[PDB]
C-alpha cells in the first residue's frame, strides 16, 4: 500500500523523539529519587521499549508515522503481518467459541432440571466451572454435532409468526 | 461400468446410463430433466473435443504448427494456408459462413423431439451401420464416452500447458521427456504459487 | 405485432428445476402488475439508487465546466 | 481396561474396551461413538507417524554419539538431502501430494466403509492386498506381511504399539521444543542435563519461562 | 386426545404454534375447542393455557 | 510341493499346475483374479524365457544385451549376428507394434479360458499335448522353469543397475573372487 516499515520511518522516529521529549520536559521539575520522577521515568522507559517493539515488529508505517496493520491473509503471510490480524482472528475465534459452547452447553445441562428457569438466575457455579474447563474442545465437540444434525433445532419444533 | 471412488455409494440415477461410474458429488444430475440436458451436453463436448484434439495434434505431425500458431495470420495481416495451399477468404467471410453452417447444423440438433435421438441420432450420421447390433452399440457408447473425456481433458491440458509455459504440446512432451523429474507441473511459476 | 417477449411467460419461465426457489416467478407478473404499492417500492428502490449514483460519479467525475473549482456548489 | 490415568477418578464408560485405554478423556471428546472411532484411527495414524520419525531421528543421533555413522541433524537434514536430491522440491512437494492423496483417500475410504477397498473392483486385481481385518485402524494384509495379527499376542502388540505410541509423539514433540529453545541436538540436551541436571533443564533455557511472566527469576538469583 | 399426552399446537396465531404441550382435559359436551393444553412457558400476557380445536391440536 | 513346509495353504490353490500353495496376501482368493493372473504368469514366464536364452545366447554367441540398443541414440546402423542388417529404428517400432499388438489381440478374443493359457492345436508341433500324462508334467515343468527365468532377469536388470557390467562377465568375477566381490561388497546394493 506504499507503505514504509516503522523501523526505517522517519515519522515513527520523530513521534518517539517528540514524546520522549515531552517527558523529559515534565522530568525535570522534580528532584532525582522522588516518586514523580521515578514514574515519569518508567514511564520513559516504557516508551522506548514500545517504539522499539514495534519497530522490531515489522509493522508498516504511513506517512502520518503511524503502524498499519495488514488484514488480508494473503499479504500478511507472504509479508510477515500474520500477528497483527490473522492469528488474532483464530485466538479471538477460538475464545469466543469457548465461551459460547460454554453457555450452550450450561443451557442445555439446565434444561433438563425441574426448574430449568431457576438456575439461569442462582447459577450451578460447580455445573458452570466443569462445563467452562470443559470448553477447551469445542471444536471437536461442534463439528461432530453439525455433522450429526444434533446442532440444529429442526424448523418443525421452532414458534413462527404468521406470514 | 465401475466406480470412480471405489466402495462408495453411487447415486441411483446414474445406474444404466453410458459411460457410467457413478461420479456425480455435487449432485447436478439429481433432476432427471437436467440429466438428459447433461448428458447430450457431455457427448456434444467429448465429439468436438475429439476432432479438436486430433486437429490441433495431427497438424502438428504435419509441421503446420502448433494450436495456438493457427490464426495470428488474422492479426498479423497474413493469409490463410492448408497444407502450404493458400485460402482465399478472409475474416468478413470466414466467420460469416461459419455462423451460417454452424447454426444451421445446431437448430436442427435442437429440434429433435425425442431424447434419445438428441444423443444418438444415427441414420444419415452412422452410414456403417455399427448401430445394427445392440450389444456392440452399448460397448461402443463406453467407449465414445471414455475416449471422449479423455480429449477434454487434453484440450484443457493444451490451453493450461499453454498458458503456463507457453510452449507448443508436443514441445512439452519433449521437454518432459528430456528431463521428467525437473519439467513438469510443479516446476514452473504458474501451477503451485508459492513454490 | 406478434414479436415480441410476454412478461408473464418469462417469468413463470424462471424457476430452477431443482427447487431451490420453490415456484420460483410464478404468479409474480400479476402480483406486479396488479399491486401499485409494489410498482412504486421498485420505482422508488431503483430511483434513489441511481441518485446516490449521480452524487457519487459527478463529484469524482464533474460533467460541467468548472464545476470542480466551485467547491461550495 | 490397562489402568487409571487418576486413580479413583471415574472413568468413562465408552473407553472401557478400547486398547490402550485408561479412561482419559476429561474433556469428553470421545463421547460421541462416531467421534470415538475417528480419534481411534486418528492416534493410530498419529502413533505410528510419530514412532517412524523418533527411530529415524534417535537411531541415527545414538550411532553418531556412539561414533558409528556421521549424519546430519534432523533439524537440518532436510537442507543436505535436498541439495544432493536427483528430484527438486516443488515436484518432490507433487509428487508427495499426489502420493498422499491416493493412499490417504484409499484409507478414508476404508474407514467409512470397512472392508470395501477389499472387494471385486475395488483396485485393479490387487483388491486382496487390501481385505481388511474388519477393526478400525488396523488394515493387515500387506500391511501385515509376517502375519503376526492371527498370533495369540495380538492384543499384547495393540497395546505396545499405542503406548509406544504415545511415547513417541511426546518425544517428536520435545525434540521440536528442544531445538526451539536451546538450539542444539536431542543427545546433546541428554549430556547436559546428565552433566548438571540442577541447572540444565527447561527453567534455564531463556525461553520456556519468560521473564516478563516471572520477575521473580532475575530476583532470586546469586 | 388422551389425558397428560404431548401435542403440537397447529392454530398459526397462537403463541404456541409448532411447540409441544401437554394436556389437560377434553371437554365431551361438544363445545368448539374442548382441548385444554398446560405449556411450559408464558405468552406475553402470562398465561400459560389455551383452548384448542381437534384440529388444532396433533399427537406428538 | 510346498513353498513353506508346515503351513497351511489356502484352499483356492489346490488343484492347480505348478502349485505350491504360495499366495500369503491373498491376491488369488477371487476366481475371476486367479483366472486372469494365470495367463499374466504364463505370459511373464514365456516371455523371461525368451529374454534369458536371448541375453544368453546371443553372449555365448559374441554378439552384452544392455549393449544392444546402443547404435540408435549414439549413432550407428542396427546389426544381427554378423550380417549387415536393413532397416532403421523408427521403422523398426513400426514393425514392432502391428506384429505383436496384431498378435496378442488374438490372445484375448477367445471366450474359452483355457485356450487362453494353454493354446495347443496350431501351437503345438512336433506332436506333445496327448491326454493328461505327460502335459501336466511339462504344465509343472513350464511354470517353474519360468520362475528363475523372470528371476534371472530381474538379476540382470538389478546388477547392471548396481555394477554397470554385463552378467556373464560378473559371473566371471564371482568365481575370480567368491568371497571379495558379489552383492554385499559394492556400495549399491546394500548401503554404509
Ligand atoms: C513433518 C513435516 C515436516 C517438518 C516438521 C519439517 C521441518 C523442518 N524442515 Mg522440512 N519439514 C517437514 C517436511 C518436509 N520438509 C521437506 C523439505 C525441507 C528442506 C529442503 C529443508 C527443510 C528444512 C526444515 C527445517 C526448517 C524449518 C521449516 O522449514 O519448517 C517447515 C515446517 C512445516 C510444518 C512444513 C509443513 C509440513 C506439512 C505440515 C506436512 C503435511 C502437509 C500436508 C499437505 C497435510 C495437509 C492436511 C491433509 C490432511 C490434507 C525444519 C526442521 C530446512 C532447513 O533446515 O533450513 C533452514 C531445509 O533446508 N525441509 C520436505 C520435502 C518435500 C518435506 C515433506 O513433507
Ligand atoms: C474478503 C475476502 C477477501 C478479499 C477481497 C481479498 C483480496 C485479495 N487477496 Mg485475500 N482476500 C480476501 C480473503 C481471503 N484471502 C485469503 C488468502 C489469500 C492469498 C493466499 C492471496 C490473497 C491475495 C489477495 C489479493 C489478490 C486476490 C486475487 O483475486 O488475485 C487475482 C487481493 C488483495 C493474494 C495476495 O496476497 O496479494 C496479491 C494472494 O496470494 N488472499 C484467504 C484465506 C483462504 C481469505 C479468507
Ligand atoms: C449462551 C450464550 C449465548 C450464545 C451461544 C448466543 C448465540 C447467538 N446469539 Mg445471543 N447468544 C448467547 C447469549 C446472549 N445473547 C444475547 C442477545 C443477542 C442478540 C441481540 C443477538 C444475538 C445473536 C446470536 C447469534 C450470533 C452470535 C452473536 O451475535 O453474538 C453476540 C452476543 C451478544 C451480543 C451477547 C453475548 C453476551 C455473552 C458474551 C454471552 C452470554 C454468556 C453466558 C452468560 C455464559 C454463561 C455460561 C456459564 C453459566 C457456564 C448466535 C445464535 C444475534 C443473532 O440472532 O444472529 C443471527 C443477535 O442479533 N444474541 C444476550 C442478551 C445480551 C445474551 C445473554
Ligand atoms: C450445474 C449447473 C447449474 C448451475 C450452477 C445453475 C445455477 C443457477 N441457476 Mg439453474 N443452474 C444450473 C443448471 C440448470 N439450470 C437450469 C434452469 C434454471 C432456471 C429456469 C433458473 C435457474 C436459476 C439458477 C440460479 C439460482 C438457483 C437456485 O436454486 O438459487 C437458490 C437461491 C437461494 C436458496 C437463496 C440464496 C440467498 C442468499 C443466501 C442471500 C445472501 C444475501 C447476502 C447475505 C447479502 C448481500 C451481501 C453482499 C456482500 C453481496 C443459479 C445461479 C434461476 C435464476 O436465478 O436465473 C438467473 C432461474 O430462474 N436455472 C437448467 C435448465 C435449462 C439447467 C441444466
Ligand atoms: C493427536 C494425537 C492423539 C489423538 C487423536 C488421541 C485420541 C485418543 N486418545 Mg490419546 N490421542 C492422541 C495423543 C496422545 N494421547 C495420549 C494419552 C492417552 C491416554 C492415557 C488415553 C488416550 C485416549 C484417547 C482416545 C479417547 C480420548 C479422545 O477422545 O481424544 C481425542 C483427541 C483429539 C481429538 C486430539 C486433541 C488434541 C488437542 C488439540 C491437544 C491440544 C492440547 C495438548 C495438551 C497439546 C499437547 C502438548 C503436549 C505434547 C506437551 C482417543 C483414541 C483414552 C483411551 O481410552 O484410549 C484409547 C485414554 O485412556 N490418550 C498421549 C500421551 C500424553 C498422547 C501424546
Ligand atoms: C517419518 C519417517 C521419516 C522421514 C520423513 C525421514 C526423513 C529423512 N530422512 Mg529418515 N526419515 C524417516 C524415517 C527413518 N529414517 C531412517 C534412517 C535414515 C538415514 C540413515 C538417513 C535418513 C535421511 C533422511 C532425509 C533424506 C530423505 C531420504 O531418506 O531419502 C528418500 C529415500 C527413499 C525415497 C527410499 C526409501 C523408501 C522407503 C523404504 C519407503 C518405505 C515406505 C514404507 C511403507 C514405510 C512408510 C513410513 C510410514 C511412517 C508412512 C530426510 C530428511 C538421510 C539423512 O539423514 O539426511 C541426508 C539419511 O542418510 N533417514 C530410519 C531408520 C531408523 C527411519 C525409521
Ligand atoms: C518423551 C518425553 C520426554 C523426555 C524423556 C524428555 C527429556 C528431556 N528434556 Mg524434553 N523430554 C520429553 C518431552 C518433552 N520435552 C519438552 C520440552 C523440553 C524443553 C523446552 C527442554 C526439555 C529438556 C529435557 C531434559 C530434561 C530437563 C527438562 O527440562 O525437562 C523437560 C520438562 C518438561 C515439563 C517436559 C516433560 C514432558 C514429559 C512428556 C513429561 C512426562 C514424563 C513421564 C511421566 C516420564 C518419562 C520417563 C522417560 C524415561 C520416558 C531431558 C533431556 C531441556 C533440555 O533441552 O536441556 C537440558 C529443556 O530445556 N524438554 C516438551 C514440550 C513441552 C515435551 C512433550
Ligand atoms: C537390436 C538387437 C535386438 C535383439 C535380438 C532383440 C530381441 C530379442 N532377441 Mg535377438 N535381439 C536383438 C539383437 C541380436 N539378437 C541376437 C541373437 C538372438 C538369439 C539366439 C535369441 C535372440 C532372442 C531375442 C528375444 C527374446 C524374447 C523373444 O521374443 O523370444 C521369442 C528378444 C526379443 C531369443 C529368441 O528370440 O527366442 C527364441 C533367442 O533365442 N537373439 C544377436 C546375436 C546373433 C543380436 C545382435
Ligand atoms: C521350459 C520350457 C517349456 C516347457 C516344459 C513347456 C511346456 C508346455 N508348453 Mg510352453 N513350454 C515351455 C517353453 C515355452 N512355452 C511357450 C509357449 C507355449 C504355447 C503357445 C503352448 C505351449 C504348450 C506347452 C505344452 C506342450 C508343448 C511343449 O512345449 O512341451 C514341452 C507343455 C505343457 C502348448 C499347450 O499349452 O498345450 C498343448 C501350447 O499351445 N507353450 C514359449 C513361447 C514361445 C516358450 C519359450
Ligand atoms: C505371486 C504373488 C504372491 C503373493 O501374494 C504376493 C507376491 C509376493 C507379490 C507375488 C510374488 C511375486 C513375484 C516376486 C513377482 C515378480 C516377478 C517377475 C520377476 C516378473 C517378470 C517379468 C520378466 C519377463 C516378462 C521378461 C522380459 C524379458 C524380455 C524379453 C527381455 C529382452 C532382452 C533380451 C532379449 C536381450 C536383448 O538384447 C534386449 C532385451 C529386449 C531387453
Amino acid at each position: 500500500s506504499g507503505l514504509t516499515p516503522c523501523s526505517e520511518s522517519k515519522g515513527f522516529a520523530k513521534r518517539q523523539k517528540n514524546e520522549i521529549k515531552a517527558l523529559t520536559k515534565r522530568l525535570k521539575q522534580y528532584e532525582e529519587g522522588s516518586a514523580p520522577s521515578l514514574a515519569l521515568k518508567a514511564t520513559i522507559e516504557r516508551t522506548e521499549k514500545r517504539f522499539a517493539n514495534y519497530g522490531n515488529a515489522g509493522l508498516l508505517c504511513g506517512t502520518d508515522g503511524l503502524p498499519h496493520l495488514i488484514s488480508d491473509p494473503g499479504l500478511a503471510l507472504r509479508f510477515g503481518h500474520a500477528g497483527e490480524t490473522l492469528i488474532p482472528t483464530v485466538g479471538f475465534l477460538y475464545i469466543a467459541g469457548w465461551i459460547g459452547t460454554a453457555g450452550r452447553d450450561y443451557l442445555i445441562a439446565s434444561k433438563g432440571e425441574a426448574k430449568p428457569r431457576e438456575k439461569e438466575y442462582i447459577i450451578d457455579v460447580p455445573l458452570a466451572l466443569k462445563i467452562s474447563a470443559q470448553g477447551a474442545g469445542w471444536p471437536f465437540r461442534v463439528i461432530r454435532e453439525l455433522q450429526k444434525g444434533t446442532l440444529l433445532e429442526k424448523d418443525s419444533n421452532i414458534t413462527v409468526s404468521p406470514r | 461400468a465401475g466406480n470412480w471412488l471405489p466402495g462408495s455409494d453411487t447415486p441411483a440415477y446414474l445406474d444404466g446410463l453410458p459411460g457410467s461410474f457413478g461420479f456425480d458429488p455435487f449432485g447436478l444430475g439429481s433432476t432427471p430433466a437436467n440429466l438428459q440436458r447433461f448428458q447430450e451436453a457431455e457427448l456434444v463436448h467429448s465429439r468436438w473435443a475429439m476432432a479438436g484434439v486430433a486437429g490441433a495434434l495431427g497438424a502438428e505431425l504435419l509441421g503446420q504448427g502448433d494450436w495456438y500458431q493457427a490464426p495470428l495470420w488474422a492479426v498479423n495481416g497474413g493469409a490463410p494456408t492448408y497444407l502450404g495451399i493458400p485460402v482465399p477468404f478472409n475474416l468478413s467471410t470466414l466467420l460469416a459462413i461459419e455462423f451460417v453452417a454452424i447454426a444451421g447444423a445446431e437448430a436442427q440438433r435442437n429440434a429433435e423431439p425425442d431424447a434419445e435421438k438428441r444423443k444418438y441420432p444415427g441414420g444419415a450420421f452412422d452410414p456403417l451401420g455399427f448401430s445394427k447390433d445392440s450389444k456392440v452399440l452399448e460397448e461402443n457408447k463406453l467407449k465414445e464416452l471414455k475416449n471422449g473425456r479423455l480429449a477434454m481433458l487434453a484440450f484443457v491440458g493444451f490451453i493450461a500447458q499453454h498458458a503456463a509455459t507457453g510452449k507448443g504440446p508436443l514441445e512439452a512432451l519433449k521437454l518432459h521427456l528430456a528431463d521428467p523429474w525437473g519439467a513438469n507441473f510443479a516446476t514452473n511459476g504458474v501451477s503451485i504459487p508459492y513454490l | 405485432f406478434g414479436i415480441g417477449h410476454t412478461m408473464q411467460e418469462i417469468l413463470d419461465a424462471h424457476t430452477p428445476p431443482g427447487g431451490g426457489l420453490g415456484a420460483g416467478h410464478k404468479g409474480l407478473f400479476d402480483t406486479v402488475n396488479n399491486s401499485l404499492h409494489f410498482q412504486l417500492g421498485l420505482a422508488l428502490a431503483s430511483v434513489g439508487t441511481i441518485t446516490s449514483l449521480v452524487a457519487q460519479h459527478m463529484y469524482s467525475l464533474p460533467p460541467y465546466a468548472f464545476l470542480a473549482q466551485d467547491f461550495t456548489t | 481396561k490397562a489402568g487409571n490415568w487418576l486413580p479413583g477418578s471415574k472413568t468413562p464408560a465408552y473407553l472401557e474396551d478400547l486398547p490402550g485405554s485408561y479412561g482419559f478423556d476429561p474433556l469428553k471428546l470421545g463421547e460421541d461413538p462416531a467421534s470415538l472411532k475417528w480419534y481411534v484411527q486418528s492416534e493410530l495414524v498419529h502413533s505410528r507417524f510419530a514412532m517412524a520419525a523418533v527411530a529415524g531421528i534417535l537411531i541415527p543421533e545414538v550411532l553418531k554419539a556412539f561414533g558409528a555413522v556421521n549424519l546430519p541433524v534432523w533439524y537440518e537434514a532436510g537442507k543436505y538431502a535436498q541439495e544432493s536430491s536427483p528430484i527438486p522440491f516443488n515436484t518432490l512437494i507433487a509428487l508427495e501430494i499426489f502420493a498422499f492423496n491416493f493412499v490417504e483417500i484409499k484409507r478414508w475410504q476404508d474407514f467409512k466403509k470397512p472392508g470395501s477397498q477389499g472387494e471385486e473392483g475395488s483396485f485393479v486385481g490387487l483388491e486382496g492386498f487390501f481385505k481388511g481385518t474388519g477393526e478400525n485402524g488396523y488394515p493387515g494384509g500387506v500391511f501385515d506381511p509376517l502375519g503376526l495379527s492371527k498370533g495369540p499376542g495380538y492384543e499384547a502388540m495393540k497395546l505396545r504399539e499405542i503406548k509406544n505410541g504415545r511415547l513417541a509423539m511426546l518425544a517428536f514433540i520435545g525434540f521440536a521444543s528442544q531445538y526451539l529453545a536451546t538450539g542444539k541436538g536431542p543427545i546433546e540436551n541428554l549430556l547436559d542435563h546428565l552433566s548438571n541436571p540442577l541447572a540444565n533443564n527447561f527453567t534455564t533455557n531463556g525461553t520456556s519461562l519468560p521473564a516478563q511472566a516471572h520477575p521473580l527469576l532475575s530476583v532470586l538469583k546469586p | 386426545r388422551l389425558w397428560c399426552v404431548q401435542v403440537k399446537v397447529l392454530r398459526p396465531e397462537s403463541y404456541w404454534f409448532n411447540e409441544v404441550g401437554k394436556v389437560v382435559s377434553v371437554d365431551q359436551s361438544g363445545i368448539r375447542y374442548p382441548v385444554v393444553v398446560r405449556f411450559p412457558t408464558v405468552n406475553y400476557a402470562g398465561v400459560s393455557t389455551n383452548n384448542y380445536s381437534l384440529e388444532e391440536v396433533q399427537e406428538v
